[PDB]
């Protein structure tokens, strides 16, 4: 609810801690889900879309395709 | 069809000769390439089919002279009245040549087609002519065979 | 035509060449020899 | 060099909507006066292009003039009311449905023909043996004797299912198994190596690998698995949709032209880019999209001049910039932007060619340069741009080519920068060498000897035709070998194996152009000899008199 | 020792000891042992 | 110019040449495709497009000057990378 856009960014650059907190993150949401969320949070995109390239596009999907939900029928 | 609350004056004077909204073929649009009036005739041109009846699917037709001819202030009407008595008398419905791609707004309007290329028909049986003017100058005009 | 079809016939050229003053019609003598009909209006020369 | 592209000029094409109940009614009108008879593979072709665009709405315009038609007036009328209801059907079973490239047309060949007044004259005759693309495919694939399976090209590929048997049947001791693909291994290289001492068919299309000493073999692996994908095509279609692709070259009646409506009618978002930038060119990809357009497309023209470093980083610009750009990414890019450079040997080696070898060499590379370093600094890294290399057969082999040659064999040298610089998955490199496509194109004086050539066994192609099986390896099979490994994919028609090519052209160009002329000297001799003979006065009032056309203003 | 190839002679008597130990060996079907026998037939018309 | 210098009778020093040895070259290492500039594609045009025009020149030269019996060997100096080395930047383009 209080997400706002661009937040904890200024205190990313003057951070060089801040600075790395943020970067392992993206550098791992980018390799294995495909998307940056610095990116999402500096500029909000009222749409994004990843794509599943060669090596390492396809190894993405890998992770969206091993995405286990569960919902129990009503007799179960 | 005189001042009858139950008949409007477009219904009344086509039915007189036995036709329905139905039947308007052709509807010859002022269109002048602004971008106000070309939204604005096809919404009116619109709720005027939709609430008069016309049954969904049926399109009219929609024709833009002023591509060619371009806008003579005062003999707009005259050259596009011109124009319609000549389809009604081919069965050919000119194409906007100069319809390089019609705005999305203009999806919105079920009622109408606007065709790029002409197309010949069987045959057109009533269309309506629509000018507008400087000083809220609107006029509309029917043409039976 | 044009609305239409997109082009002029040879009628319509006719009548375009005609209003526009490119040909006119001649009913006499051309070059001592008589003749009538379409005259290039910028030479006296006849056209067909 | 002079600079041309300007995004103010830019025109977009998107409006599939309005197209669409246009083309739908435009349609149903031309069967009720028969200019459609349902024999005629276009209205196939019109409705597959009303199928790709689907609307809700498009169904309700379809069927009110359907169910209106009256049937009561002629057969037309009614012929009309069923392939309407037929139609409107089918429309209903692929709403949401990906748009498809089906190329339904009838396919043809070459044939010239001598009139015996002398008259040379070309049409395209339906083909024979083959009546759907299907039949195209399968003639294709099967192969030509003439495309006899070489010896060493047969040596190989029976050592290899010898293998492949002996390996895929576990039972003998891995001390001769280890010790079979050692003495099997000796066979190739020295086949390789030294082939002098030493020592059924191949596709007409077939894709290649690379020997442990750089060599592009014929591969029936992939063959196959592209081949397959290109049957697969014929049949229930091909989609490109939510693809993005730029195309250069695609002028008015070229390869590129066909291409482009190919990935029109898939759901593709394509850049085309003209160096003659008009209305009528304008109109001309109008006409296009209104008719190839399926649901999702959006065609976008441009002016450019490859020839232009400047317009190629701009252009490049435009198509990723997010805030004034058009913000894309590229999936394809078909840099067929070229040059007739025509009756140059090494000789005098001009301005046009240094400049057509510009446009077809350094900055065509420095254009996928450009999109490259756009993605890398975008950080697109999962979404390689698949170029169509297109290569040709002639190293040098024919001609006048004038710098030609030099381009298009210069530009096989990606095949291996794809490995060794850093650009890998960015860009993948599919080398499509196209073959002879006698269509009216940068080949044209060549269809007199089109259907002579053909006799010897092998086959030309025409432009649809080069097109499906260009748009084959854009097709998903193979897109994703090439983010894998470079792809060969000789789509030649077999001619690698007429040698002197050239000499045998000119040789059929000499005797029709030789016994035409011939024939028609006669003419004027023999109609000569008789004025001398009859006299002005006979032969004069014995003349055809052919009418000239007035006009009657009615 | 890089540049090595072997004689036509060579690729012979290395498709003899090849046959001959694999038959000799009996474990295949006479299936397999049929169609390995075909495709080193047409391996031997090739190569002479 | 210089071919002509090589033939001309009177002023030139009036040869015919028997042996060509284009071994001109720049170095243009440390570009990719990524990025083929000023230097690449002025290196390109001494090592492939006035080569060509060289030999060309030269063989004009002889037709014009009735040499039919003199060929002159041109020693094309050409390479084993063919792209298979990083950063040549146009170089391999020229070679092959
Ligand atoms: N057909 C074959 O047998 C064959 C064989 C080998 C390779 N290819 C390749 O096929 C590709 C397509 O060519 P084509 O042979 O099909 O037809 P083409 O007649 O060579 O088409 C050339 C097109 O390139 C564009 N163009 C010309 N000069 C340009 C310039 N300075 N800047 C930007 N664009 C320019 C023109 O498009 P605009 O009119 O819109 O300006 C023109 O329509 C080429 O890359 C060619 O090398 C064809």
């Amino acid at each position: 609810g209080s997400q706002e856009q661009g937040m904890g960014m200024d205190l990313y650059a003057t951070s060089p801690v801040a600075k790395e907190v943020w970067d392992r993150a993206d550098k791992h949401f980018r390799e294995n889900y495909g998307f940056s969320i610095i990116d999402i949070v500096k500029n909000n995109p009222k749409e994004l879309t990843v794509h599943f390239g060669g090596p390492r596009g396809k190894i993405i999907r890998q992770n969206y395709m091993s995405m286990t939900f569960e919902t129990v029928n009503a007799d179960g | 069809w005189r001042r009858d609350s139950r008949i409007a004056p477009l219904r009344g004077a086509l039915a007189t000769w036995g036709l329905t909204i139905d039947d308007l073929g052709v509807a010859s649009f002022h269109g002048t390439s602004t971008v106000a009036n070309d939204k604005n005739e096809s919404d009116v041109i619109c709720q005027q089919l939709k609430h008069l009846g016309r049954t969904k699917g049926n399109a009219v037709l929609g024709i833009f002279q002023k591509y060619l001819t371009g806008h003579p202030k005062g003999a707009a009407g005259a050259w596009m009245l011109n124009g319609c008595l000549q389809v009604l008398n081919t069965g050919i419905v000119p194409g906007n040549r100069n319809a390089d791609n019609v705005d999305k707004v203009m999806e919105q309007f079920d009622y109408i087609v606007y065709p790029s290329r002409s197309i010949k028909t069987d045959g057109i049986k009533a269309f309506s002519v629509t000018s507008f003017g400087f000083g809220q100058k609107g006029a509309q005009a029917i043409g039976v065979h | 035509e044009m609305e239409a079809y997109g082009k002029f016939s040879l009628e319509g050229c006719v009548e375009m060449a005609w209003m526009m003053g490119l040909i006119k019609n001649h009913n006499g003598p051309l070059k001592g020899k008589p003749y009538s009909g379409w005259v290039d209006a910028k030479t006296g020369e006849p056209v067909d | 060099i002079e600079p041309a592209f300007d995004p103010l000029k830019a025109r977009v094409y998107d409006s599939s909507w309005n197209w669409a109940r246009q083309d739908a009614l435009s349609m149903y009108y031309d069967i009720i006066f028969g200019r459609l008879r349902v024999v005629d593979r276009e209205i196939v072709s019109q409705c597959i292009q009303i199928m790709n665009r689907s609307n809700p709405l498009l169904l309700e315009f379809m069927q009110y003039h359907i169910d209106h038609c009256p049937t009561e007036r002629g057969e037309t009328y009614q012929l009309a009311k069923e392939l309407g209801q037929q139609l409107i059907e089918n429309c209903k079973e692929v709403l949401g449905k990906p748009p498809v490239y089906k190329d339904v047309s009838i396919p043809t060949g070459p044939q010239t023909t001598i009139d015996a007044r002398g008259n040379i004259q070309y049409q395209e005759v339906p083909r024979a043996s083959a009546r759907k693309f299907e039949h195209y495919v399968k003639q294709m694939a099967e192969g030509g004797p003439i495309s006899q399976y070489s010896n060493r090209t047969k040596v190989q590929n029976d050592l290899r299912s010898v293998y492949k048997l002996i390996r895929r049947q576990h039972r003998l001791s891995k001390s001769s198994q280890l010790q079979f693909n050692a003495l099997y291994k000796d066979v190739i290289r020295a086949l390789a190596m030294n082939e002098s001492q030493i020592m059924e068919t191949i596709p007409f299309l077939h894709l290649r690998k690379k020997d442990e000493f750089g060599n592009w073999e014929y591969s029936k692996k992939l063959t196959g698995i592209y081949l397959d994908g290109l049957e697969a095509a014929a049949r229930s279609g091909l989609t490109f949709q939510g693809k993005h692709a730029l195309m250069t070259g695609a002028g008015a009646g070229s390869i590129g032209a066909e291409v482009l409506q190919g990935l029109l009618s898939g759901g593709a978002k394509v850049i085309v880019t003209t160096s003659r930038f008009s209305r009528q060119v304008t109109e001309y990809y109008q006409g296009i999209y209104a008719r190839c357009g399926a649901r999702g497309s959006q065609l976008v023209v441009v002016p450019f001049n490859q020839g232009s470093k400047q317009d190629v980083e701009a252009l490049v610009n435009y198509i990723y910039d997010t805030k004034n750009g058009l913000g894309w990414d590229l999936d394809y890019v078909v840099p067929f932007a070229a040059i007739p450079e025509n009756g140059r040997e090494i000789d005098s080696i001009d301005s046009k060619s240094e400049l057509a070898h510009r446009i077809m060499l350094t900055n065509l590379l420095r254009l996928l340069g450009a999109i490259k370093t756009q993605k890398k600094e975008r950080g697109y890294e999962t979404r390689p741009a698949q170029v169509i290399l297109p290569l040709s057969p002639n190293h040098g082999t024919f001609g006048n080519d004038g710098l030609y040659s030099e381009s298009k064999l210069a530009l096989e040298t990606l095949f291996n920068r794809w490995y060794s610089e850093s650009w890998g998955n960015y860009l993948t490199i599919c080398g499509a060498v196209i073959g002879w496509t006698r269509g009216t194109g940068l080949m044209s004086a060549n269809n007199l000897v089109a259907e002579g050539v053909e006799k010897l066994g092998v086959r030309t192609f025409s432009q649809q035709e080069m097109a499906f099986n260009l748009l084959g390896l854009m097709a998903p099979a193979i897109v994703n070998l090439c983010q894998s490994d470079p792809v060969f994919a000789d789509l030649n028609g077999g001619l690698q194996f007429i040698p002197d090519l050239k000499g045998l052209m000119t040789k059929l160009r000499k005797e029709i152009m030789e016994t035409s002329a011939i024939r028609q000297a006669v003419i004027k001799e023999t109609a000569i000899e008789n004025k001398v003979v009859n006299g002005e006065d006979h032969e004069a009032l014995y003349r055809r008199v052919i009418t000239e056309p007035r006009a009657n203003l009615k």
